[PDB]
RNA sequence: GUAAUGGUGGGGACUCAGAUAAGACUGCCGGUGAUAAGUCGGAGGAAGGUGAGGAUGACGUCAAAUCAUCAUGGCCCUUAUGUCCUGGGCUACACACGUGCUACAAUGGCCUGUACAAAGCGAAGCGAAACAGUGAUGUGAAGCAAAACGCAUAAAGCAGGUCUCAGUCCGGAUUGAAGUCUGAAACUCGACUUCAUGAAGUUGGAAUCGCUAGUAAUCGUAUAUCAGAAUGAUACGGUGAA
């Protein structure tokens, strides 16, 4: 919920990686750590594996994912649906 | 420097201090450059305050001025009561016995305590619940 | 254990409307939350309403008599001798008389059904004046419960 | 109420856990209707076990028992027996009429 | 009012040496023959700290300390260059400190 | 405390939000006091011994 | 005995409060509705004629979204988060607090009765 | 000075601040008590029998707590159990217990006007007057290393209007949408605001806790840690009993 005057947050390394992917026709997967990066509308339609502390969880990004954050879709703790 | 105020006194309460000035007049009361009745809105506290005068049957012939600060409304009422008592004493020795009989010369040294570590308040303690 | 408690304050004989200690004590028992002004206003308005529901000039008179209609005489205090608990009757003291009375009126008025503040309490006050209602019922209940168990009256230690 | 078995620096074999339960059914014929809680704390500190049993009674009495031992089974036997006996003693205190 | 005044504030932890320095200064200036406004006592500043006692769990038990700062004030009328120079020249026992404004 | 942690606290972080104050006498990471730049236990010990000028016991 | 948006208001209720019975309406926006259709908020919801209530309904489905549509896209928003398999979506799926509250001792206003 | 401000010229009178002193010691009087120690009242007095509060915690006990603040004997690892960083985690749930907050509503909720405090804090910090904005806040910089200015127009209260015993104009948890501030970053895992959403909850069984007077009870304020984030903790005052 940042101020408007700050604009969205995207890490710089991730951002020029996104530009390089944008200028490449190959749709390579991007592995990342910056879970706090906002999905800027330009980087719609990519595939990113984000590190949840154990493994790189991959996502295809669609248009409606815009405005969220990358960590929102990489679960970090698992519950087996039962407390036993 | 007229010194029209024939006598002056001071009074204290919980955390309030009042300065009292006796003048000649019909008994009007001026507090903080405001009307006495409008300032002390509670008639109970006003009777509280004017009790020394009614006991010393002197109301209506001496005007009063009060400069009071600190404390709450009740504290200020008590402070001005004490100030009136001290001013009447400073005026006349005749009222000493009756004022001391009513206890108007000994002031309420009673004050709020301090909080103590390990306590929720001055005396309240945290819940034990042993079972 | 170290008896003969220090002399009570007793200095609050309310110098506001009647120069009477009993009204002050009743207002104090009325208090919630530390709100003396609210209690004083409610009590004054309610006794005024009572005095004009009974249409007399002297409000002290009717208030005092409605109190004295509830002030009890003998109450039950429990002792126990030889592993046997006995509910011995004992004569109350006057201060405890006002206390029990005021407590009973206050509890009944608060727990009654009413529209408003002085409404509830004035209604209860005239019920007491007429010797009927929850407060008078409780008083007579205590009275003749103590009387129904007067056999143990020789245990007054 | 039903008893609360806590442990520190140790791991509960199911054998010893239901051993504790089997020693505790002695209460639910005589004492259960008189107590608020019954806690049993096991600790393993100096190559030995330290047991603390604790009971609260409905009339304001509190019973505590602390013991040490070497073998968990023996320690539990002795400590639970002592606890049950003291609880019976307090119940009789009060019911002596 | 006054053409100018020298406002000098004396700060200390210790009342005794603070006072001692106060009369030292007042004597030093009356030697220079200047009119003086009285050494006027400012409110003492008390900073209370509450700390735990045990190095571990015990929380209900603690201990309280203060830092106390005592402050006096001197006003000097009709500032003189020699007077200000002498005030700056004065040596002073440790524990009492001076602040000067023209 | 851990001397390496003391030294890293002393050094300059990537930004101040990365650095936390420590009692540089004992390196305790917390219980810190800014007025004295040291932890509650060091403060208590040395103030009790009188090594901290101006700090005496408080009667309230 | 007027009906607005399918909800007909209790006539005994002070109308500025009566409109709050309409879903999507709270105290404040009821206040704008009153002072925006130019009806005294103190007037009861019984003494109301027909032209002015046509005015109120004009206001209501002119400037506001009310129970039907409001329910519609609140359910739409929930399902949009829920199908997209986000943290909040699967949280809605399970029935557990969303904003990050304790979910071990004090989460059973969402978890339900024990 | 028309304000709002002792604001201005003035003034030591008062409060006040803080140094130095006096004062309360059963001192005195009566009764009682073994001519005692003591004891119950009385006078004087602001203070009477330790005035009130705090500090001050004997020999020892529980092999009570702490090697995880430090110090330390022995044992243990030495590209490791050490250390630099990225991310996760300490915030995980069918559950059980302990400590608090807010309530369940009429000694009340909401709307408008008005009144009275103390103790604290400010240097990368306080940040005013005003304007924009329903609001969180934003632009600006006066003044200030501060009994000089700022935080900061305290809240219960009082004077009016409204609500009518209704799961309610009570309750504000829960969620949806859009915002505010902090910092490089706040999705898991920050606080706050606006709008809607309006659940459990009808004073709570056995059982149990706190409190003898400015005390319980309640209402706000300040501080410590802190870039940011308290219902906890520390401290301050208002009303004020039984
Ligand atoms: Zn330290």
């Amino acid at each position: 919920a940042r101020s408007i005057k700050k604009g969205p947050f995207i890490e710089k390394s991730l951002y020029q990686k996104v530009l390089s992917s944008f200028g490449s026709e190959k749709r390579v997967v991007i592995k990342t750590y910056s879970r706090s990066s906002t999905i800027i509308p330009e980087m719609v339609s990519l595939t990113i594996s984000v590190y949840n502390g154990k493994t790189f969880i991959p996502i295809y990004i669609t248009e409606d994912l815009v405005g969220h954050k990358l960590g929102e879709f990489s679960p970090t703790r698992i519950f087996r649906g039962h407390a036993k | 420097f007229s010194n029209v105020n024939l006598s002056m006194g001071t009074g204290r309460r919980k955390s309030s201090v009042a300065r009292v000035y006796i003048r000649e007049g019909s008994g009007n009361i001026k507090v903080n450059n405001r009307d006495f009745d409008s300032y002390i809105q509670l008639e109970n506290l006003r009777t509280m305050a004017l009790s020394p005068l009614v006991l010393t049957n002197t109301l209506g012939k001496y005007d009063l001025y009060i400069n009071v600060y600190g404390g709450g409304i009740s504290g200020q009422s008590g402070a001005i009561r004490h100030g009136i008592s001290r001013a009447l004493f400073k005026l006349d020795e005749s009222n000493k016995m009756i004022l001391r009989s009513n206890g108007f010369l000994t002031r309420d040294s009673r004050k709020v305590e301090r909080k103590k570590f390990g306590q929720k308040k001055a005396r309240k303690s945290f819940q034990f619940s042993k079972r | 254990m170290s008896r003969k408690n220090k002399k009570i304050k007793k200095k609050v004989f309310v110098d506001t409307r009647y120069n009477s200690r009993i009204v002050a004590k009743f207002a104090n028992r009325m208090m919630y939350d530390g709100k003396k002004s609210i209690s004083e206003s409610i009590l004054y308005s309610s006794i005024d309403l009572l005095a004009d529901k009974l249409e007399e000039s002297d409000k002290m008179a009717v208030f005092y008599k409605a109190l004295d209609n509830i002030k009890p005489l003998v109450e039950v205090r429990s002792r126990r001798v030889g592993g046997a608990t006995y509910q011995v009757p004992v004569e109350v003291r006057e201060e405890r008389r006002e206390a029990l009375a005021m407590k009973w009126i206050i509890f009944a008025a608060r727990k009654s059904s009413g529209r408003s503040m002085k409404e509830k309490l004035s209604n209860e006050l005239l019920n007491a004046y007429n010797s009927t209602g929850a407060a008078f019922k409780k008083k007579e209940d205590t009275h003749r419960m103590a009387e129904a168990n007067k056999a143990f009256t020789h245990y007054r230690w | 109420m039903e008893p609360k078995i806590q442990t520190v620096n140790y791991s509960l074999n199911e054998n010893e856990k239901n051993f504790i339960l089997k020693k505790l059914e002695k209460f639910d014929t005589h004492i259960k209707k008189h107590i608020d809680n019954l806690k049993i704390t096991i600790k393993k500190e100096h190559e030995l076990f330290k047991l603390d049993a604790h009971i609260h009674f409905n009339w304001g009495k509190i019973i505590h028992i602390r013991e040490d031992g070497k073998i968990l089974l023996n320690l539990i036997d002795s400590a639970i027996a002592r606890l049950y006996k003291t609880a019976t003693k307090e119940k009789e205190k009060k019911n002596n009429k | 009012i006054a053409k100018d005044k020298i406002r000098v504030r004396l700060f200390s932890f210790d009342v005794k040496i603070l006072d001692q320095s106060a009369e030292s200064i007042v004597k030093a200036v009356q030697k220079a023959k200047a009119q003086i406004k009285g050494p006027i006592p400012l409110p003492t500043k008390i900073k209370k700290y509450t700390v735990l006692r045990s190095p571990h769990v015990n929380k209900k038990s603690r201990e309280q300390f203060e830092m106390r700062t005592h402050k006096r004030l001197i006003d000097i009328l009709e500032p003189t260059s020699a007077l200000m120079d002498s005030l700056m020249k004065l040596e002073l026992p440790a524990g009492v400190e001076v602040d000067i404004k023209q | 405390a851990k001397k390496s942690m003391i030294i890293r606290a002393l050094r300059k972080p990537k930004y101040k939000t990365r650095q936390n104050n420590r009692c540089k006498l004992c390196g305790r990471p917390r219980g810190y006091l800014r007025d004295f730049c040291m932890c509650r236990i060091c403060f208590r010990k040395y103030a009790s011994e009188g090594l901290i000028p101006g700090v005496s016991k408080s009667s309230w | 005995m007027a009906r607005i948006s399918g909800i007909d208001l209790p006539n005994n209720k002070q109308l500025k409060i009566a409109l709050t019975s309409i879903y999507g309406i709270g105290r404040t926006r009821a206040l704008e509705v009153c002072n925006k259709s130019s009806i005294s908020p103190s007037k009861i919801a019984k003494d109301l004629d027909n032209d002015e209530v046509n005015r109120l309904r004009k206001v209501i489905e002119s400037d506001y979204i009310v129970e039907g549509k409001l329910r519609s896209e609140v359910a739409m928003s929930i399902k949009r988060l829920m199908d997209i398999a986000c943290y909040r979506g699967v949280r809605h799926r399970k029935g557990l607090p969303l904003r990050g509250q304790r979910t071990k001792t004090n989460a059973r206003t969402r978890k339900g009765k024990r």
